[PDB]
């Protein structure tokens, strides 16, 4: 991938930006060849703009790295503390921020068609399809996602391990798409990114609204902000002649977006449930390995076959379909775009290495993702749910006794394990999470002593381990014909944090290495078929 | 006197009163060149140094002089205790306070087949090797994880119910409840005093000064060598080795 | 063994020198209060001591209240009822015992043994004394 | 006392501490004496 390079003065940058500072110091015809507002991330030569939550020792911290002007909303004394050869004050570093960093890269957006997809639930699926879409019919399509970042096709970007990529780094990584030949691009649209003002200098082209549901507890603001922060995207489509409009209609808001925007802009509407869309499945068959939905269209029917599981995928794959129809894509690239996709990383992702029960891993954390993320698994018919899941360390106490009262109601074996302890002993989270069904860690210690775990009140069963790559796989070799692991938690994620080292670790691996190994393991007469193990040698 | 060696002046201070390993002379706090404090000599007789054990050995007070404290603390016969230290036994869950998956228990004479090819593969070698001396430990290591994690109180209560028990019921009888009083008694005072039980397991050899000997150091020097060769390797036969050593050096002729 | 030794000194010691029941009282404190090792014999032969000079020493509220927590805290629950009986019938009693919650809360530790060994009955007349 | 001192060490050879302490009749303050 070629690096583009930029390279303007600060009398020019102000003047395109259309910004107009408070107050100018030192010189204004210096070079800027680069922007940033994370001091660990200034390089020699960069424009520097400090946030109102970031002190003196940050401001040091950029000179020192050799930024040549800085950007701030307060008065800061040049003369003794600061090297830089310019100042700019202004009223509001964030909003500033954003037309810095367009102007900067010279609106790499206004060169590319520009999707955005914005809901609570299934942005990261339909951007991954959609992608996918835009590449079948021959578009070379980047992509920016919570899980990655490509240019076009396999050209994965060494992307920040950041949940919410700053509106500079949007800017600087979307121009080098361009550099490259990009011609389209996908960008999940979040409520917390749109709220933010990250993503305010995005020309987005199409808007895609999915859902919302009251999940995000994160989101700093009432429902009716989170509403129409989503609606800041909706509100952008302008152009009858260029825009275009993706929605839901089986979510009772979808009314408050249609009418948000130019009610002159073509809008398509999918549902899975209300026939009244102009874009809905005629019937769909769901199993544990795939999905085979016919889709009635305004242009003809559709038989696609997908690697992505539950219903809630179907809604994923109809808002592709739609944003096909919506720009008129060939069907036969509407099916080959939407076949080729298997599975988005962390989202459900299924673990296929031919074997007889589905293992799937996700990202979900929180009470309520995996309350919804087991009642779609149930939905597929499986005989067993067995489910690995464990709780972060030092924060997010409170979800501990919730989350395991949730997976012993809802999943046949539970085993508890470590998501990411830090400076926690993971005995202790476990003792937390065991409360909230009545045991204690000193009670399952003495059960394994008499090497006899007894189920719950429901029938279901409760494992423990500590180790989360043991757990991983014991659950992985407690799987029979017809079952489904969910191994829930860290989903894409690559690091288990233990003290303050970020281990690495991939669930996605130790899934796949557990089931390559479980057959010498069952020959063997090891019989796993719950704790403890019964070895030939035991008795 | 060899560097770092039983002699050392690093280690037990000058033999001669002001006087260092270079030669440089001072009147009675370092040499910058070799590291000799500059006082009398009189502290090699009561300067005390240490050997760093790559694997724990027991103490052979403890284990071989009857009647065993090691094995009364645990209830298990000598016989079955020594093979665990000086023959090619294992011992199946030596800890009961941590998350364990295997239905092995007690001591296994043999050596578990799946334990040596299916579980390590498995799970990995690099995974396995954290909660491998967990399910199955060997050598007097695995005593000291039995004596870290006993449970004074408990030993305590069940001794004395099953004391009383032989009560409401003959060379055995009698002699089954002297070892049940002989066990409560020990564990009563490990839990008034600041003694804990696992240090009857050593992790380190403290180390006579040299002018009190000016035997006892070829002795150390066995432990010493064996020792080395151990921390090279990193192997059972080894470790016996080591052990027999110790216990040669602690107490010989039994 | 410091407060023992002066006993000691008035036990064996003349007949202007001998000791009283506060005299006891202080060396049984000593022992029930030790930071370490065990001193429930030590505490039961200096009982046997004081009985054998019954002629002369008699026991006091603070006699029985500190024999009550002796035993209790040793588990040596028969012997502590038979000296908390002997509690009631001093006026205070129970409040002496409590310490004002200090040393471990006698009182409170007394209440829990009757308790974990099922003597109820006893628990209740515990509960009529407070 | 050198006969004392050296038995100290050879006790310290297995793992033994003889530790001599005066407890003061005044203040019950406890010392540890240098052996």
């Amino acid at each position: 991938i070629v690096e583009p390079k930029f390279r303007l003065s600060l009398a020019e940058l102000l003047d395109e930006s259309k910004v107009v500072p408070i107050s100018v110091y030192g010189d204004l015809d210096v070079e800027i060849t680069g922007i940033q507002h994370d001091s660990r991330g200034v390089s020699s030569g960069d424009l520097f703009v400090c946030c109102e939550n970031e002190g003196d020792s940050v401001l040091s911290e950029a000179d020192k790295r050799g930024a040549v002007a800085v950007v701030a909303s307060k008065e800061i004394d040049i003369e003794d503390t600061l090297g830089c050869r310019a100042l700019v004050i202004v009223e509001d570093t964030e909003a500033v921020l954003a037309a810095l960093a367009s102007s900067f890269y010279r609106h790499p957006s206004k060169n590319m068609a520009v999707i955005g997809v914005t809901g609570t639930n299934g942005k990261t699926t339909t951007t991954y399809l959609i992608k996918s879409l835009y590449e079948a019919m021959g578009v070379r399509t980047g992509m920016f996602s919570t899980v990655s970042c490509y240019v076009h096709g396999d050209n994965k970007m060494d992307s920040p391990t950041t949940t919410s990529p700053d509106a500079v780094l949007v800017q600087s990584m979307m121009a080098k798409m361009l550099h490259n030949g990009t011609e389209a691009l996908v960008m999940e649209a979040s409520p917390q990114e749109l709220a933010s003002g990250k993503c305010d200098e995005v020309d987005f082209d199409i808007a895609v609204f999915t859902n919302l549901t009251r999940e995000d507890s994160d989101f700093r603001g009432t429902d009716e902000e989170y509403r129409d922060a989503e609606a800041k995207l909706f509100a952008r489509m302008v152009d009858p002649e260029r825009h275009r409009k993706v929605v839901n209609i089986d979510d009772p808001n979808a009314a408050f977006f249609v009418q948000q925007g130019n009610p002159d802009v073509p809008v398509v509407t999918f549902a899975m449930e209300n026939t009244k869309a102009d874009v809905h499945p005629l019937k769909f068959e769901l199993s544990l390995f795939e999905t085979q939905v016919l889709v009635n269209t305004p242009q003809g029917i559709l038989e696609i076959s997908s690697g992505l599981l539950g219903r809630h995928n179907i809604y994923n794959i109809l808002a592709a379909v739609a944003v096909g129809i919506a720009v008129g894509a060939p069907l036969e690239d509407i099916v080959r775009g939407v076949e080729e996709v298997d599975a988005v990383p962390g989202r459900c992702e299924l673990i296929d290495e031919e074997q007889a029960f589905g293992v799937i891993v996700d990202h979900a954390n929180t009470p309520d993702g995996l309350s919804r993320l087991l009642d779609s698994v149930r939905e597929l018919k499986p005989r067993r749910i067995i489910t690995v899941i464990g709780c972060a360390g030092e924060n997010e106490r409170g979800k501990r006794p919730v989350m395991t009262k949730i997976a012993t109601e809802k999943s046949d074996v539970t085993m508890l394990t470590s998501d990411n302890p830090g400076n926690e002993d993971p005995l202790d989270i476990l003792d937390d999470m065991l409360s909230g069904i009545g045991w204690t860690m000193q009670e399952y210690l003495k059960h394994g002593e008499h090497d006899y775990y007894p189920p719950l009140s429901n029938g279901h069963r409760l494992f423990l381990h500590d180790v989360r790559r043991v757990a991983v796989r014991c659950a992985v070799a407690m799987g029979e014909e017809g079952d489904m692991v969910v191994v829930a938690g860290k989903g894409h994620e690559s690091y288990q944090l233990e003290g303050d080292k970020k281990e690495f670790y991939d669930d996605r691996e130790e899934c796949r290495e557990a089931l390559q190994y479980v057959d010498e393991l069952h020959q063997a007469g090891i019989d796993t078929s719950e704790f403890p193990w019964r070895l030939p040698e035991s008795h | 006197p060899e560097k770092d060696g039983l002699f050392c002046e690093r280690i037990f201070g000058p033999i001669k009163s002001g006087i260092c390993a270079c030669g440089n002379y001072r009147v009675i706090k370092f040499c910058e060149q070799c590291g000799v404090e500059f006082v009398d000599s009189r502290i090699r007789r009561y300067q005390m140094g240490y050997i760093k054990l790559t694997c724990p050995v027991t103490h052979v007070w403890y284990l071989k002089r009857l009647p065993s404290y090691i094995a009364n603390l645990l209830d298990k016969p000598l016989k079955e205790l020594e093979g665990l230290v000086y023959c090619d036994f294992s011992f199946a869950r030596p800890i009961t306070k941590k998350p364990t998956f295997l239905r092995l228990r007690g001591s296994f004479e043999y050596e578990i087949q799946s334990w040596k090819y299916s579980i390590p593969l498995f799970f990995t070698t690099q995974g396995f090797e954290i909660f491998r001396n967990r399910e199955i430990s060997t050598g007097a290591g695995a005593i000291r994880e039995q004596l870290a994690d006993l449970d004074l109180r408990i030993i305590i209560e069940n001794s004395l119910v099953e004391w009383k028990q032989l009560g409401e019921e003959d060379r055995k009888i009698v002699r089954r409840k002297d070892f049940l009083v002989r066990r409560m008694e020990l564990a009563k005072h490990f839990i008034r005093t600041n003694i804990e039980p696992e240090w009857m397991v050593l992790c380190l050899l403290p180390v006579l000064p040299p002018e009190l000997r000016p035997d006892i150091n070829e002795l150390y020097r066995r432990v010493i060598y064996r020792n080395n060769t151990l921390t090279d390797l990193l192997v059972m036969c080894q470790e016996k080795l080591v052990q027999e050593a110790v216990d040669t050096l602690l107490d010989n002729g039994i | 063994e410091v407060a023992y030794a002066t006993f000691e000194n008035m036990e064996y010691g003349e007949d202007f020198m001998k000791p009283d029941t506060e005299t006891y009282n202080w060396v049984i404190q000593a022992y029930t209060r030790a930071d370490s090792y065990d001193r429930v014999q030590d505490v039961a032969e200096l009982l046997g001591m004081m009985v054998e000079d019954y002629k002369r020493v008699q026991p006091n509220v603070k006699t029985h209240a500190l024999l009550v927590e002796c035993f209790t805290k040793y588990c040596v629950v028969k012997e502590a009822i038979r000296h908390f009986r002997a509690l009631k019938n001093f006026e205070g009693g129970t409040k002496v015992l409590h310490n004002a919650g200090n040393f471990e809360d006698p009182l409170s530790l007394y209440l829990r043994a009757l308790c974990r060994e099922g003597r109820i009955v006893e628990l209740i007349d515990a509960l009529d004394a407070m | 006392p050198e006969s004392f001192r050296l038995l100290v060490r050879e006790l310290r050879s297995l793992a033994l501490e003889l530790n001599h302490f005066l407890v003061s009749e005044k203040n019950f303050q406890i010392n540890r004496k240098e052996v």
